[PDB]
């Protein structure tokens, strides 16, 4: 899950 | 090489990621991962307005000082625009099946750029009943951001994390260029310099580095390394001969414009930086940028 942040 | 900085305004909040400067008055936005967002006059350190405006992120936020107004994007795939002055909500609707990443509002006309997890950049005209007037398809993973060419801004740049930055010109389908950037964690931000002397771009990359970018000839001018994480992004301050970046890493650095090499690396305090704004005008020089634990306005 990419670039939750 | 001579900088003088100093700390303007610094207070905490939850995770700054998107933040933008107010032309003409003293004011910052600032976007929050909680849902949030805040208006603060910088120079008064006092709230002109927030507003709770969703329960899932705002990555994105920039004013439209000429119609009061703000503009929000958020992970709940909502565009909404407010007007400062009375808190009006003035429009609220789904711009993309997937979270907004960026937003970049057009220096004269009234056109909204949106870049987005689903793969698209799309463009709104507020004075169409805020249509979709275009989507521009090719990118091959999510938009990170996007940003009008400030000398033409027929044109603009959308950075991906597909390695690539695509240039287009509104009212056409597929790029003008596309960068392949040899950045291959993807690219997190792309920046037009703003002044005639120079056709360049600057793009900020998971792989550590930032390049700068010749868009005539389509070839990269110099490589900045030195960041120890995830560069959020790089900017070309607009009055000042530096480049401005923030990381994960915990610090913004100063670069020479002319020698590409760092001048300042400066410890905020506020863990990880994720978003940049530069004074239009360069009042004060003033810039800012927002964190995991906050934001601060510095002067240069």
């Amino acid at each position: 899950a990419r670039k939750l942040d | 090489m001579k900088l003088d900085i100093k700390k303007t305004f610094s207070n905490r909040s939850d995770r700054v990621k998107g933040i933008d400067f107010h032309p003409t008055e003293p004011w910052v936005l600032t976007t929050l991962y909680s849902g949030r967002v805040e208006i603060w006059n910088y120079e008064t350190q006092v709230e002109v307005r927030s507003i709770q405006v969703t329960e899932t992120p705002v990555r994105a936020g920039k004013f439209i000082a000429r119609k009061n107004w703000i503009i929000v994007g958020s992970d709940d795939f909502r565009i909404r625009v407010f007007n400062y002055n009375t808190g009006e909500k003035v429009v609220d609707f789904e711009a993309h099946p997937d979270y907004i990443r960026s937003i970049a509002v057009h220096p004269t006309k009234p056109y909204v750029l949106s870049g987005s997890d689903d793969l698209t950049v799309k463009l709104w005209n507020w004075e169409n009943n805020w249509a979709l007037e275009q989507t521009f398809e090719g990118h091959e993973h999510f938009v990170m951001c996007v940003a009008f060419n400030p000398k033409d801004p027929s044109t603009f740049a959308s950075g991906c994390l597909d390695r690539t930055v695509k240039v287009w010109s509104l009212g056409q389908s597929t790029p003008n260029f596309t960068l392949t950037t040899g950045q291959e964690r993807g690219v997190n931000y792309v920046d037009y310099y703003p002044l005639p002397d120079k056709p360049y771009m600057i793009t900020a990359s998971d792989d550590l580095t930032i390049k700068i970018w010749d868009y005539q000839t389509k070839s990269c001018v110099a490589t900045l390394e030195g960041h120890m994480s995830n560069v959020s992004f790089a900017v070309f301050h607009p009055t000042l001969p530096i480049i401005i970046s923030g990381s994960e890493d915990g610090t913004l650095k100063i670069w020479n414009s002319s020698t590409y090499k760092v001048e300042k690396t400066l410890n905020v305090g506020l863990e990880r930086s994720w978003c940049i704004a530069t004074h239009p005008t360069g009042r004060k020089n003033y810039i800012a940028s927002g964190f995991d634990n906050g934001f601060t306005v510095l002067s240069l």
